[PDB]
């Protein structure tokens, strides 16, 4: 008959030469790739390995990926046989409330983000430092003890759902001062955590640490020095392990998809991490997304039998790049707008492949660069400046000034203007000052933490408020000849403490001039 | 269930090897594993047209036999329509008078589908361009396949098998388009052969274009062996080696011949012509005076040749009692032909429709011929045998015998009449003696039907010296395929048949008889066991006579209201009626000589009503002098049946017909001179002609009887009032 | 009908006569060794034993090792049939605090894996002694009892992963005083500890003895005599046992690798340790790296059916030595720069195999020396001195001068130069004196615990800091006639305590100058 080495349901010559699934009169048909038909329909040329039951070493087979007999929550770019399906869970903290262990309490709203430094995941919470001394409000001695409380949400960014189990999360202050350990209550909640969703999702109540219902869980407490350092840095750090529980699999006799107890995630993740090539990308809305594409490991005979994966085809099958008229690009955004950061060993390998091909521009030879397994590639955006965790905290002044070109409704109540959703992220505040014709400048919010004057409106734009720190009064324009400068600051320039000299004033803060208009009918 | 070490054994069966033969032995065995899938027939034909199979290494433009190719021919498009170069590609085929197959050898032909697929594509391109273009193929059969592909609902076959030029062609495919674009048809046939051979893509070619799958499957089963033998027919030495083997095998029966056997064979060849002095001296009486004064060119019972023979007999020396002497002297001048007697009787050589000792001499000579034909064909010097025959269409039918060939050019076949021919020509019964050929000889001008008989292991035959063979009597033939060929720019008909015993064919005809009886008792409301339709069929065009009965009876049903049908068929069931749809001669179905008075008073025409036993005959091949088709013949005879039933509803102890009454003879002399010439002979034929034309398919022929004979219209519509 | 005695899946004539694994048209393909074809491709000639299911007696078969059907975490030099795959785990102690059951001492410890003159993996913790009396600083009388607290990280260096079970480590002070016993928290952690990785990894929090959230851990305490001995020695010792949990196996039905409950590491380690020859080596990064190579045992009739293993081929398959142009070397470093150490039985055996071959020099006869089972070989770098633990603890004066000899900066403020990462493991600090021409020397930081002026730099080139311990002020010579002398101190000469006379001076420190200049413009 027809040889089938791996018993996955697809013969060998189809798996080395290209196969695709066609439907004619409502019946699934598995065909050899015949290119004069199958480009007109829009079907896709799959390739896989003849001697692996799953090519990317994930729990779903080759046949069950190409035909749709798979768990329905799996993301659509994980349907390809060469892209691995595995969950990636980090923890999203929304607000924190600090209190004294018996007003004297603090309630702030935090903004967390997922990090990647220079396999395990984590997240970094940046507590908002503006208005609404922490020891003065709380009334703490040296013999004090503090109580910490917050609201968290588990978020999935991977490509596979997690059934009934949540990970075990450690809470880290500074570098390695563990304040607490968060576990999932009752150990089995009958929930689901789909890819790109939350738990509990955005229209329910968040999980509270030590909630109003239960009491017997461990109270989270600090001493005085931990509270000093937390007032210094405004920054906690979550760390999450990788216990994800059992796997949902398919059954052929009735089409049911059920949680099979004889199959676990914690014994199949260290195969995906050993036989794939990881590409991280943040061109979507400046949040880091991680994918893994199966690639050829040359020194292993069952790993050289995978298909050959150029970097162009890896970007196409992973992130939805496409080339409309030759230039490979991502929803208009061309790839000359994107960097390439490598780690050490794959930088050595890419440099040897470029020296072999006698080319020096990597952006022109992407269809010839081969990927091997165990790589690490980071593709960032050129416009912004990134800190130690590959988070956009800075920009160049050109795009920051060009974000504020398009004006809508200017007055003396404030500014309402159309601003881009990518450039809102890097900006931390605004400074607003009044300049005479003679050369005196009077900043009207003379503190480091009265800069939160912009506010988003649910139609999709932001409205700057001038009244907000001027005793809810409109802008006093005595002589409308002289003007008011209102302009911005970036997160890499923002101060998060009083100074070592105690300076609360707005001096020393770097700044980008975005706005100066006359004061009459133009503004 | 399979445990895990059994999976270790299966995966080591696929993985581990023990012997490695180097490179070149595996290179050699990969090429033979490539060519093992092709049928051996196209390899043998590529051997016979002068072709060389060169399995080479390295470059294929570096071989000697492809050295003089130009720069232009080194741009090759593969199976998918995409570009290639011959120093990059691996198989090329050289066109012309000395073809060459060049294949680069590698170990990639054993598991891959692509390279083997392109090799079978080049072999199919050789088959479409070189071998089949020597017998003028592909042709109308494959054009019907192409028009079935491009007139489908779904557009996947057009994408799979056609180029861009064949897509944008707005009309359908005519044979002009096969003339001036034959290379495109060759490409399409090559691509279909490529997808059929390589066994991974066979289900794909079945799914995306099923009609090409059916064509190529039936092709590679039968037509490839038939085409190899017809290609050997074009060569002379194959013909004479087949001649040599047949002469050596049939030598001893020709050695066991006597003088009487050779005389019987030569009298079976030609008819024994009558001499004229033996005719004239036979009379010598008043009979000579009746032959001497006679209207030669007036009586319509004898043919043209027969009236000319009587004109020849006047110089060797009237619709009244002299023409009975013409009826008696019709059978007196017919030649002693065994083939005409076997052709007219249909197996009953005891039918007393001719003279006495002539019947006995016929029967004894037929028993002598059948006793001499005793040798079987089963032998070891040969494989399958392909024996031919050129035959006239008029020996099967006279309805299609005139309009088969187109009138603008007489070397075409009219396709509408060809599809009417093709529709129901499923089998054949050979009662008479098929004098068949060993090899091909070109046909006479009246014979476009080109038979090709495949024999049985039990075929009984005898040998002739002049290049012919004779088959015995009562042989069954089941038709395989009927197609239009072209040979020397003259379009023909090729027909195959396969020898079966007679019991299977008569079993089929018995089943069809029981089915038509059940259906037409169910449609008329009659007793369960009544036999109202019967078939005495023994000739070559049997299947279409079996199938055409349905159209004949439905057209008779639609042309008359149901009440007259029910009443007159009830009368016929009471009077032991039949509707004999037969293709043998009218005096030999034994519903007609069991009531006539004289042998020479027998009738042979289109339809016939036997008045005593109330039967309606019909004849298969013969066509009426008046009629346009057989359905008007059946209405024409139902006219005489209505005449008889109206003759019974005047007095149940008196005359048989209503037209023999003198109350219709006046209307026959008044309005019997405005209609067609067939009914003008006497009153009954005008009666049947009026009843035929009043119920026509189109209403204007019904309106001609309205305008020409209105009182006869009112009288016939009073003759339906007898209910 | 095919001879197969060991049921591993490879026939017998292939295993005695040579075989190799080739991939051809993306399919695995095992075949006999034919030299004129397979020498050109760069494939490896494998041999094995026809009557053992695994040649090195580790739980991976010969077929599963050569073809890749294995747990992918197994190191690349253990895919050969002759190299044994098994974990080697020791404990890495980062930092210690001593508290009294501020007034608590905090130091940063630097531990190392030791091998004294097979069972268990011991490591020796060296406590830092520089500036932050310990009895005064903790305030301890005679009837005290101290408390110990530290942070550890389990670290694997073997060739095979450990699933879910960490070993049980004893903590020994001095020669044989047990302080405490470290056991695994929660009895299952659901982790993986691969080859060459740390648990917890380098970007999480270490495992703390007597943790903050745990309370049921027994306090690790000392009495007064042990506390004085810990202060006077500056040393601990960690003795780790060999309970290693279960083994991950390969399922031939669907490509799945899972932890098998019926197979155990505790029943296959004492066969690896009884049929194989051990070769310990430290040329890569001066850590003791242990490997085991399968070899014959002549008095056992199922052990003489192993392949014949030379010493050249043993080095090539275990450690990645290669001979590019006839000289066997280790990434440029030649093997005339390495010494060979033996124990007594294999020393007698090698002396007999040398007296057989009429050879005297071992370095020219390495392809003629045959190994047998239960040998023990230690290959050390020639340039360094070693202590009893075989840790690199010294070098000669010449290589230190010639390694520091390419000086970048030399002035009155410090000294910056490029220093190699092998020489940075044997130096405990730097001091600078001024020697008068009549004979008066002037040490500027005249204590045993102000040596740590050197700091690792982001440039990678360390700067010897003259500022930090001179009351943060640089050096002013009065006459450039007499010289300025700076000198490194090497770890076998570094003193860790005052003497019996309470001396804190510089005499007794045997000098190795890295600096010899007359003080003036030359340096
Ligand atoms: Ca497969
Ligand atoms: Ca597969
Ligand atoms: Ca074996
Ligand atoms: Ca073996
Ligand atoms: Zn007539």
């Amino acid at each position: 008959t027809v040889p089938d080495r791996d018993n996955d349901g697809i013969p060998d010559s189809l798996e080395v030469e290209g196969y695709t699934v066609d439907v004619k009169n409502k019946r699934t048909f598995l065909s050899p790739w015949i290119s004069n038909i199958h480009e007109k329909k829009g079907l896709t040329k799959y390739k896989s390995s003849p001697e692996k039951w799953s090519t990317a070493s994930d729990p779903y087979s080759d046949f069950e990926k190409v035909t749709g007999r798979i768990d329905g929550n799996v993301s659509p770019e994980a349907n390809h046989p060469l892209v691995a399906a595995y969950p990636i869970v980090h923890v999203d903290m929304e607000n924190i409330i600090l209190s004294k262990n018996e007003t004297r309490t603090i309630s702030k709203n935090t903004s967390t983000s997922r990090t990647h430094t220079s396999n395990s995941n984590s997240s970094t919470v940046a507590i908002d430092h503006s208005l609404s001394t922490w020891a003065e409000t709380m009334g703490l001695n040296t013999a004090d003890t503090a109580r910490l409380n917050a609201n968290i949400r588990y978020v999935n960014t991977g490509t596979a759902p997690i059934y009934n189990v949540l990970p075990t999360t450690s809470l880290v202050l500074g570098k390695n001062q563990t304040l607490a350990t968060i576990k999932a209550k009752e150990n089995q909640l009958s929930q689901i955590l789909a890819p790109n969703n939350y738990y509990p999702s955005k229209n329910l109540a968040p999980i509270a640490l030590n909630a109003q219902d239960d009491f017997s869980s461990t109270p989270i407490t600090m001493n005085y020095n931990q509270f000093l350092e937390l007032e210094k840095t405004k920054q906690l750090r979550l760390d999450t392990d990788q216990v994800y529980g059992n796997i949902a699999t398919y059954n052929f006799e009735n089409g049911r998809v059920r949680v099979d107890t004889g199959s676990n995630w914690s014994e199949v993740l260290p195969q995906i991490q050993e036989t794939t090539a990881r590409i991280i990308f943040n061109g979507k809305d400046l949040n880091l997304v991680e994918r893994r594409i199966a690639a050829v490991n040359p020194s292993d005979p069952l790993e050289t039998t995978k298909p050959d994966m150029t970097l162009k085809e890896a970007l196409k099958i992973a992130f939805g790049f496409n080339e409309p008229n030759g230039n490979l690009q991502y929803q208009g955004k061309d790839i000359t707008e994107f960097d390439f950061n490598f780690d050490q060993q794959t930088s050595q390998n890419i440099k040897n492949q470029l020296a072999e091909l006698n080319a020096t521009n990597i952006y022109t030879v992407l269809d010839k660069i081969k990927l091997n397994a165990k790589m690490n590639i980071l593709i960032r955006d050129k416009r912004f400046h990134y800190d130690r965790n590959n988070i956009a905290v800075g920009a160049d002044e050109s795009v920051v000034k060009e974000a504020h070109r398009e004006v809508i409704n200017s007055s003396t109540e404030g500014l309402l203007l159309n601003i881009d959703k990518d450039i809102r992220k890097i900006l931390s505040g605004y400074i607003v000052e009044i300049e005479d014709t003679e050369g005196l400048k009077e900043v009207i919010n003379d503190r480091y933490d009265m800069l939160n004057i912009s506010s988003l409106r649910q139609d999709g734009k932001t409205f700057i408020d001038f009244k907000k720190y001027n005793d809810k009064l409109p802008l006093y324009i005595s002589n409308p000849n002289y003007k008011v400068n209102v302009y911005a600051v970036t997160k890499e320039n923002t101060i998060i403490n009083p100074s070592e000299n105690g300076d609360t004033s707005t001096n020393g803060i770097k700044k980008i001039l975005i706005f100066s208009k006359k004061g009459y009918e133009i503004g | 269930n399979k445990t895990q070490e059994e999976h270790l054994k299966e995966i080591m069966k696929h993985i581990v090897k023990i012997e490695v033969k180097g490179e070149e032995a595996v290179k050699k065995e990969a090429a033979e594993k490539l060519l093992e899938k092709v049928p051996s027939d196209v390899l043998e034909m590529y051997k016979a047209i002068g072709g060389k199979i060169y399995i080479v290494d390295g470059d294929i433009t570096k071989h000697i036999s492809l050295e003089a190719l130009s720069e232009d021919k080194k741009k090759i498009k593969d199976i998918y329509g995409k570009d290639a170069l011959l120093h990059e590609h691996y198989v090329y085929a050289k066109e012309g008078y000395e073809p060459v197959l060049v294949i680069q050898s590698s170990e990639d032909y054993v598991e891959n589908t692509e390279k083997a697929l392109n090799v079978y594509y080049e072999i199919g391109k050789i088959l479409s361009r070189d071998i089949l273009s020597k017998i003028n193929q592909p042709y109308q059969k494959f054009l019907d396949v192409l028009n079935t592909i491009k007139n489908a609902s779904d557009s996947d076959g057009q994408d799979l098998l056609f180029t861009n030029q064949l897509k944008e062609h707005p009309t359908d495919f005519s044979v002009e388009f096969l003339e001036q674009n034959s290379n495109e048809v060759q490409e399409v046939f090559a691509k279909a052969f490529a997808y059929y051979i390589e066994p991974q893509h066979r289900d794909v070619l079945q799914l995306y274009a099923p009609e090409a799958f059916n064509y190529m499957d039936k092709f590679n089963e039968q037509e490839i062996n038939l085409s190899l033998e017809e290609l050997k027919d074009q060569r002379m030495l194959s013909r004479y080696e087949k001649w040599e083997k047949i002469k050596q095998h049939y030598q001893h029966w020709s050695d066991s011949l006597s003088e009487e056997g050779r005389g019987l064979l030569k009298k079976l060849q030609i008819p024994i012509e009558p001499k004229k002095d033996d005719i004239i001296h036979s009379l010598s009486q008043e009979e000579k005076e009746l032959l001497k004064r006679i209207q030669i060119d007036s009586s319509d019972f004898l043919s043209t040749e027969e009236k000319e023979f009587l004109k020849k007999l006047q110089i060797d020396i009237l619709s009244e009692k002299e023409k009975e002497f013409l009826k008696k002297l019709k059978l007196d001048i017919q030649p002693y032909d065994i083939n005409q007697r076997l052709q007219d009787t249909g197996g009953l050589i005891d039918s007393p429709s001719i003279n006495l000792d002539v019947r006995k001499q016929y029967k004894r000579d037929i028993q002598n011929i059948d006793a001499l034909l005793h040798q079987s064909i089963g032998s070891t010097l040969y494989n399958k045998i392909y024996l031919y025959e050129n035959m006239n269409i008029n020996n099967l039918t006279a309805t299609l015998g005139a309009d088969l060939v187109d009138s603008t050019d007489n070397t075409k076949i009219n396709r509408g009449i060809f599809n009417e021919f093709k529709k129901n020509f499923k089998y054949s019964i050979s009662s008479n003696y098929m004098i068949v050929d060993i090899n091909e000889r070109p046909a006479l001008d009246n014979e476009r039907l080109k038979w090709r008989i495949q024999l049985s292991p039990d075929t009984r035959a005898g040998y002739l010296e002049n290049g012919k063979l004779i088959l015995q009597r009562n042989i069954g033939l089941e038709i395989k395929d009927v197609q239009i060929i072209k040979q020397s720019e003259k379009e023909y008909i090729r027909i195959d048949a396969k020898v079966v015993p007679k019991s299977k064919i008569d079993t089929k005809i018995q089943e069809a008889q029981l089915n038509i009886n059940q259906e037409w008792n169910k449609a008329l409301g009659l007793p369960k066991y009544t036999k109202l339709i019967t078939f005495n069929v023994h000739n070559r065009y049997a299947s279409n006579i079996v199938e055409s009965a349905y159209l004949i009876l439905n057209e008779w049903k639609n042309n008359i209201q149901s009440d007259l049908i029910k009443k007159v068929t009830n009368y016929l069931v009471d009077g032991n009626g039949r509707f004999v749809f037969t293709d043998i001669t009218l005096p030999n179905i034994a519903e007609q000589y069991t009531h006539q008075d004289e042998i020479y008073e027998q009738v042979h025409s289109k339809g016939l009503y036997v008045p005593e036993s109330r039967s309606i005959l019909l004849h298969g091949p013969s066509k009426g002098v008046e009629l346009r088709n057989d359905s008007e013949g059946f209405i024409h005879e139902f006219g005489h049946a209505v005449d008889d039933y109206a003759g019974y509803l005047l007095d149940k102890n008196q005359s048989d017909l209503v037209t023999n009454s003198k109350k219709f003879i006046d209307i026959f002399k008044e309005e019997g001179s405005n209609l067609t010439s067939y009914g003008r002979t006497n009153e009954a034929e005008f009666f049947a002609e009026a009843f035929r034309l009043m119920h026509s398919t189109d209403h204007a022929e019904r309106l001609k009887v309205q305008k020409n004979a209105p009182k006869t219209f009112q009288f016939i519509n009073d003759q339906i009032k007898f209910i």
